[PDB]
Order: C-alpha cells, then sequence, then structure tokens
C-alpha cells in the first residue's frame, strides 16, 4: 500500500550505501506521489544524478534540485510548485523526510532528511515519509557537510527507484 | 475503462475511439431523447471517471445542457461531502483510499488514484456513483427538452389512435413523476383526451381495460 | 452476455456496443417483421436480464408496442409468482434464495443475483425464461402489426 | 359537473374565484391524496391567467398557497 | 365534547347537532369576521381532535382558507415532531405512548387514543393544543380576509369620528402585529389620521387621551 | 475623569481643557443631533458627577433644554430616593454612608464623597447612574428637537431612494418608541411609504427585504 | 485602546477625543471613498469593541450605510456562532470560557470583559475580528456608493486618456470583485475602450505594452 523508494548514494563517485524510504501516501498522497514519480524518473525528469547540495550536521541533509543543482530550482510533477498538502505528520526524529520550500505553497522537488528532532519546522514543511533502511548511511553523509551547509565532496543520488 | 483481463487481474484499458465515435454519433443523430440514458449507461460500462469526463467533453453543441449536467454533478458532490464527512473515530487497521466529491467527479483525482479505488479490495464504487450523478443530470436534461406538457397531449379530429397513443406515451416517458402518478394518469388522462369517435369505443370497453384491448378496438 | 472462457470460468462480459447498434438499426429499418424475433434471439445469447432490459430500453419509438411487451412481462411474472411459492427467512450460505417473478424479470435485483442464479449448481436459467417472455411479447406485437 | 382537468381561469376572472372553483372540484373529485399532491403543483399555476401565471412562477414552484394568493391579491 | 358528570367520572359525548348547525350557520352567514375565532373557541370546549376535525370538515366553501388552515396544522405538527422526540418499543401497561404530531392532529389516531390521552394522569391537553393550532390558522385566515390595511385608514370629511374609530378598531382587531406594537398604533395613528377639526381638538386635549374623552370632545 | 495608573492606584485627574473645548464646540456647531449623545458618552468616561456638572454648565444657550434636563435629573433623583430608603445615625468607619438621590446627583456633596463612592469595595458607581440620567434627559431633548414625525415621512417624486431612506433612518434614530415597535416600523413603513415605482419594485422583491437588496433594486 | 507600558504589559486607555474628531471629520468631509478604509484601520489600531461601536455610532448622517454595516456585522456574528460550538464537560483549571457571536461585537458585554479577553493568556483578538468585520462592511458600503459598473466605461472623443484611466481604476478599486479578474480586466477592458487614434497608437505596441508607455504614447 505505501510505496517504498530507494537512493543509492555516492561520494564523488565512490558508492556509499542505500537509503530506502517509506512514503506516507495514505496521509500525504499528492506529496508522496511526487517524490515517488521523481525517484522512478517515469515522467522524464528526476532525482537520479542530483546531489545533496546542503548538509548541516545534526540538523538535516537537503537535496533534490535537479534543475539548478544549488537550491534555487527543481520542479514537481504537477508543474514547478504546488500547495502544502497538509501538516498531519510532525518532525519527530531522525529519518523523517520532509519537503523543503520557499515559504508556504511553494513545494517543488527539494526535500530534506532530518538527522535530529526538529520540532521548530512543524507546521511549516510538509512531512511525507521516513527512512526505512539506511540511517547510518544518512549519518555518515553528515561528515561531508558544514555549519552553513556547504558540502566538501559531491554527494549524489547515483541511482534511485521504487522497490515496492 | 478497466476490464477483467486473463487471468483475473483487472488492468486499465483506455477508451476505444470507436466508442467515442458511437457516442458522438448518437448525440448528433438522436439529440437528447429518453433512450440516450440507456445507450450512455451501456456505452460506458465500468468506466473510470476520466472516461466519463471524456465522453461528456466530446459532445458537440447543447452547451446549456452540459452546464446543467456539470452543476448537478457539483451539487451531488457537495451533498455527498455533507453526507459522508470524516467524524472522529478510532483509525482502521487497514487504510484504503477515500473518494471526495472532487475525487469522485474526476476533477482533482489522477487516473492512478481511481484505478486504485476501483481495483482495491474492498472496491470503492466511484464509477457507479459518478454514473448515477450523470444519469440524474441526463434525466433533468431530457425532462427539460420536453416540447409540450403531458397535460396538453390531445388527439386531432382525424389523427389515428396509433400516432396519438405513440406521442402520448413518448411525452409521458419524457415526463418525470412517480410510478403511481403515472398509473393514475394513464387511467384518467389517456381515455379522456382521445377523439370522441374512438372515445365512445374505449368507454364501451370499460375503465380498467388494458392497452391492447383499446388499441385493437380503435384499430382501423 | 456470459462468454465461456476457453478452459476457464464463464466470465461475465458487458454487451458490446456492436450488438446494441445492430439491434437499434434493425428495429429502426425493418420495423417489426416476423424474422426480427429470430434476429433478436440470435443477437442476445446467454445474456443476463440486465442485458435484455438494456436491449429493450434502447428501442426508440413504437412505445405502444413497448408498453404491450412490458404488460406481457408483468402478466408472465404474476403467473410465475402465483404458481410458485416464494420462501423467506434465513437462507443457508452458498445457496441463493428463491427467484421471484418480479425478480426473474430483473426489475427488482442487480446483476450479482442474476449471475449467481446463472452459475448455481444445478443452474437456474433466468435468461432463458426472460427471453421466452420477451419472445411471447414480440409475437403478440408482430401479430398485432400484421 | 366538470372534470378537474377542465378547470381553467377566465381572462379577467379573479384568482379568488378560480382557486375556489378549482379546489371545490378537486375535493368533489375522487383520487388518492398522494396523486392530489402532484395534481395541485401541476395544474394550479398552469391554468391561471398569463399575468398571474408569471406572477406565481416568480415566487417559485414549491410556493405555498398563501404566498401564491397574496401575490396576485387585488 | 367531554362533559364532566356531576360528582362522577367525565363521560364522552358526541358533538351536538345544535352545536354543529350553529357553527355551519355562523360560518355561512358571517364569512370569516374577526369574531368567528371567539365564537369557535366558545362552541368547541373540551372537544376531542375528532370533534374539531368534524367541525372543520362540515364547513362548506372557502376551500382556499380550509387548505391554508390544513397547511398551518401540518406546519405546527412538523414543528412539534421536530422539537419533541418520539419514543418506541414495548410500552408499560396503563401508560399511553408518546403522542406524535400526526396523532395530536387527529389524522392518524382514534377516539379511544384521544380520550386516553385526555384522561391520563397527568392529563395531556391534546384538544387544547389542536385548538391552539386551529386558532393560529383561523388568525392567518382572518388576516388574509382583511380588505384594507391599518396604516391606510383615513377619516372622511363627512364620515363621523364614531364610524372612523369603529373602522379603525375593526382593522386593528384584524391586524397581525404583536400586542406591544399594537398599543403604540392605537395611541398614535388614531389621533394622527383623523380629520383636521377633531385632530386639533384632540391635540388641545393633549396627552393621556382615552377613547371616552376623545369621543366626548369630538361631539357635534 | 478617573485615570487608572499603570500598575498603581486609580488616581483622580481633573478634566482636561481639551475635553470641555470639544464638548462646547460640538454642542455649538451641531446643535442637538442624535449622535451628540454618543459623543457625549465618549468624551465623559469614568467621570465624577462634578465633571458631568461642569460639562453641562459650560453649555451656552438652549437654556430650555438645560432646564428640561435638570427637571429630568430631579425626577430621577426623586424616584431613586423614593424607592431606596436612606439610613442615618452613627456610621462605622471605613464605610461611606448611603448615597442620596440629591447626593447621587452631586448637587449636595463634594468631590471627596464621589471619589469615595467610586473607590469603595464593592464599588458603587455614581458616574454610571448620573450619566444614565443625563442620557435620558438628552434623549428627551433630541426627541423634542426632531422637526418631523416618523409616521409623516413621504418620498418625493424626484427625490431618490437614498435620500428618502437617509431621512427615514435619521427620524427613526430620533424616535422614542420601543425597540420592537422600531423594528416593526423599519420593516413596514419603509416600503409602505416609498414612491410607487420603487414601491412596486420592492413589492416584487417580496418578503425578507434587506436594505442593501432594496437599494440595489431601486437603482436607476 | 490598549497601549504598552515600560515594563511591557498593556492596560485599557480612554479613547482620545482629536481620534474621534478626526474620524468624524474624515467621514463627513470625504463622505465614502476607497480611502476611508485605510484611515479607519489606522485610526483604531488596538481599539476595543466598545471603541469601534463608538466610532460607528458617532457617524451622524448616511444612516443607510451605517445600517448596511450593522446588518453585515449581524450576519458575520451569526456565522461565527454556527462554525464553532462550545465544548461540554469539565474545563481545564488553567483555562476559562470564550465569547459568543454577539459578544464579539461588544453589544452585550462590559469593557472589563473585553480587556480580559484581549490581554488573556493566550490573548483572544476580539478587536481584530470585529475590525475585520467592520472593514468588510465598509467595503460593501463603498461598493454601494460607486456612482458606475466596470463595463460601461467608454472614453469620450475629447476626454483625455489620463481622466479615462483615472475613472477606470477608481471604479475598478471600487469594484473589488476579485484580484485575478482585475488582472484580466486591466489587460482587456483598458485597451478595448480607447479613442480610435490613440487606440491604434496603443495597438501599435501590442499586448506586451505596459502602462507607462501606454500613456506616453497618447501623451503629447
Amino acid at each position: 500500500v505505501n510505496p517504498t523508494v530507494f537512493f543509492d548514494i555516492a561520494v564523488d563517485g565512490e558508492p556509499l550505501g542505500r537509503v530506502s524510504f517509506e512514503l506516507f501516501a495514505d496521509k500525504v498522497p499528492k506529496t508522496a506521489e511526487n517524490f515517488r514519480a521523481l525517484s522512478t524518473g517515469e515522467k522524464g525528469f528526476g532525482y537520479k544524478g542530483s546531489c545533496f547540495h546542503r548538509i548541516i550536521p545534526g540538523f538535516m541533509c537537503q537535496g533534490g534540485d535537479f534543475t539548478r543543482h544549488n537550491g534555487t530550482g527543481g520542479k514537481s510533477i504537477y508543474g514547478e510548485k504546488f500547495e502544502d498538502e497538509n501538516f498531519i505528520l510532525k518532525h519527530t526524529g531522525p529519518g523523517i523526510l520532509s519537503m523543503a520550500n520557499a515559504g508556504p505553497n511553494t513545494n517543488g522537488s527539494q526535500f530534506f532528511i532530518c538527522t535530529a528532532k526538529t520540532e521548530w519546522l512543524d507546521g511549516k514543511h510538509v512531512v511525507f515519509g521516513k527512512v526505512k533502511e539506511g540511517m547510518n548511511i544518512v549519518e555518515a553523509m553528515e561528515r561531508f557537510g558544514s555549519r552553513n551547509g556547504k558540502t566538501s565532496k559531491k554527494i549524489t543520488i547515483a541511482d534511485c527507484g521504487q522497490l515496492e | 475503462p478497466i476490464v477483467q483481463n486473463i487471468q483475473g487481474q483487472m488492468v486499465h484499458q483506455a477508451i476505444s475511439p470507436r466508442t467515442l465515435n458511437a457516442w458522438v454519433k448518437v448525440v448528433e443523430e438522436k439529440a437528447f431523447s429518453p433512450e440516450v440514458i440507456p445507450m450512455f449507461s451501456a456505452l460506458s460500462e465500468g468506466a473510470t471517471p476520466q472516461d466519463l469526463n471524456t465522453m461528456l467533453n466530446t459532445v458537440g453543441g447543447h452547451q446549456a445542457a452540459m452546464q446543467m449536467l456539470k452543476e448537478t454533478i457539483n451539487e451531488e458532490a457537495a451533498e455527498w461531502d455533507r453526507v459522508h464527512p470524516v467524524h472522529a473515530g478510532p483509525i482502521a487497521p487497514g487504510q484504503m483510499r477515500e473518494p471526495r466529491g472532487s475525487d469522485i467527479a474526476g476533477t482533482t483525482s489522477t487516473l492512478q488514484e481511481q484505478i486504485g479505488w476501483m481495483t482495491n479490495n474492498p472496491p470503492i464504487p466511484v464509477g457507479e456513483i459518478y454514473k448515477r450523478w450523470i444519469i440524474l443530470g441526463l434525466n433533468k436534461i431530457v425532462r427539460m427538452y420536453s416540447p409540450t406538457s403531458i397535460l396538453d397531449i390531445r388527439q386531432g379530429p382525424k389523427e389515428p389512435f396509433r400516432d396519438y397513443v405513440d406521442r402520448f406515451y413518448k411525452t409521458l416517458r419524457a415526463e418525470q413523476a412517480s410510478q403511481e402518478v403515472k398509473n393514475w394518469m394513464t387511467e384518467t388522462l389517456l381515455v379522456q383526451n382521445a377523439n370522441p369517435d374512438c372515445k365512445t369505443i374505449l368507454k364501451a370497453l370499460g375503465p380498467a381495460a388494458t392497452l391492447e384491448e383499446m388499441m385493437t378496438a380503435c384499430q382501423g
């Protein structure tokens, strides 16, 4: 019933590990379909070969800008941006997968994986999934980031797709 | 529309162009007759809401009737939301999607969501609900397209009973009422508005006589 | 109709638009000739009462003949209900209830009950009785039309 | 004397006499009350004078008898 | 009605032919004047809903007024049934069930149930509620029969003050306004609508004007 | 007035010259309009009876209205003294004596007694009663000042509906009747006194007539 | 209106007279124009419902507009009561009960209750809600006081383009039907109603033309 997608992560081309995500399509369906479809690449464009452009140790890893590769772009499968579906789920801990945005109703394709409890984000970013397998791969990724987000090595989504 | 595919697994099959051409032709040739409702219900068996939206968009002309149909679909969706709101209750162990007034009308529901709601166990009857709504709208339209009221149906001086009863029953079928009202009307209005020459004949047969007896009586 | 899958269950299948198009074409072009009854019995083979009601409702015009046919169906249903008692109460699972005349006509049931009655063991054919009634009605019509 | 279907208002015959005669003939007539519920809403407004017909149709189909009356009052 | 026997149990009694003849006579003779409601409340005292339905059905003519009265009774019964839940199930012996609106209207009950509801302990004034509904309906009817409005009464140059105030109080009795608004009307418009001569007379009379001193001043 | 210090005692403060200047300006420029009463109640908030006597004495001219206001204050004080017994004798310390009507008017006391009565526990508000009496007097004055009555308003043939409803609602604000009578008249006489064309327009509008709907109907 | 202190807390403060004077002057001098709503929103920042009822009752004249505003406030209050129903059962120790639809207006509540509602923990913005309602009422009032519709605009042969666009945007800001419909109107109706010479001068720049070049084209 709820889809599961994976990401094979790479640090400058060396394979690092697989993170897999359960998308809560039963509560945030339109948000979950957009991450699912961008992971499969079935609509022609997507996450494969994009990188995490902003990694802040102890906060979150952000990625998903496949058009401009630096947080200023990305687009959804419904057009460039769409509404905040709802705020049922909250940022309760590491592994929560939440939507990045540029204020309300500006969701595109950027997402962030929390590596800590970030309750201040509640009510401001739609949560739509959580890490299933691979959280120590997300944790190891932190080491390649910095206080301001700049990463030291290129961290890419080498491959991604749907598992179930 | 989805169809049972060998073996036992329903898969989505897009609407065939020949079905759309048949629908366009029947709406062009027959306009808005009482019989179109059955032809529409039979041309779109088990159709996803997207297929019914396609079949309602492919119509040419009669834009006023299509507007009444859309407005009645909106009203049914509004009433459906009012009759089916989420009251607080313990969450079910198993989660299945749910169709909103706008999710049933195929406006904001993607094709995959409708395929899910249909093929899931237990199935959600979104197609049949949208078909009931469209059928109510088509009933409204065909009752509006009635040229004259059923009360005005009267036989000509030399108009044969054949054409008279044909036109009378056609207008009565186009007219809207409960079945008991029709049972009373066929006994109170049919014999009275007939031509006096054959009205005497029908009166000689009896009040509770059937249609075939009167028809063979005034035959010729 | 009810197409019998090759080495498989007799899967139900909605009436194709071609059948209804041919039926409305013949009933429009040829009026009510004696041969239409054979062509009607040919087009509708192994069809549920829902299919026969759809084939009858699609007829446009000649509403007196349709009313006579409905009256004949009602008389046959009344006779069937009179000469056959209808059981009630709790019914054992896996066994459908007694088909009523108004139910054998398909006016007070859905497709599921008809499919169940046409798949029971031993089979109880509702189609071959409702078609018989429609043929009696069409015979009365073509006699009246002469 | 006459059937309920034959009741029709004159050109200048006031609405009062028309509705009085119509309801009198309807009460004298024999039918189930359920049929009368449709008969009134189908026959009362239709057989009225054209000006009063439009006046009653401006009120609505399900308008009560008192509102329909006070519409064409005088 | 229900006549109370001397030092004994109250016995039911059919409505008198004299009572019904007087009722139909006053209806036929005076049409619907404002006093028909007091005379009806006088003739029908302690009567069952069956008696009240008989007294209403014996009325011949004014079928529009009768249908309006029946519609008012239906509205009152609907409001009663909406604001009063109806219990069901097994009922203890010696205790009548909950009277529904259609039963208090007398359209779905019998004389036995009416007498039972009027003899219970504590009694339930089914007759006094159905009579209240009939009085509301008769008030609507007498308001509809009002030929002219109250705000449009003007005294004629020759028409005397006695006749003017007679017409004014008749229209006031027919008026539908509440009693609190009804007082200000007879305090102001009575002297504000009269002829100029006695208008200035009552103005010189000033405040605390009562009908007796007004009529003694406008003499001659 | 009595300004409440921020986190402190409610310190007394003499009326600023700006308040009295605005009061004399409005009573000079605007005469006695219905709105002056709201502006008077606005300027004087939490003011001692000495402040209200100063605000009333500063009024120049219209001495008949001032005499009527003083007579109304005297009548209210007499009623208060009649329906409230006044205790005497030795009074316990820390508890002020019974306020008399002539004392609640502030004519037979100093500022100290008023400040004590407006600071006691529980508080006994003299200001909110003396202001109520002054408002009753000003209401009598503005009723007396009204040039035309409410029952005698008629729309001119060329004068539009906006000016007519302006005059009608102004006179209604000047009216003395109770609120239910006010609702009755603003419901009936508004459409009952308009010009015949828009009168028939509003009659076609039917019941539930609402002011914005009326003004949108009578446009042009 | 409440005001913050040095320690940071707020407490009630008497309404300043030259605010009431400025509001009455701007209401009378400018009558009703789109620029009365910003002035009203700026004058009564943080004002209690009593202060807003003061600022509304103090407006002498234009009583029809004030009655429209009262009716709009009335309907808005009813909607608030319907949307949220008070909960039953025991109340938490740290929390106390809320106001009703009519008490948001401040019609049946004292000033101390308004201050407690506004400075509670957490604070309840009754003043902002009633200000929003009054702003909506003033929007409807300035809509009614619009002297024409948006479609009837047609520039005269001699009326300069500056006056035409001024009138257009005036009645467009006074329309307030929507915001995107306004964006479509300023593209279509602005270019569709120009004088033929300057009309084709504007057509020379195509639809991509902005307003500045649009006016400097017809300029000089």
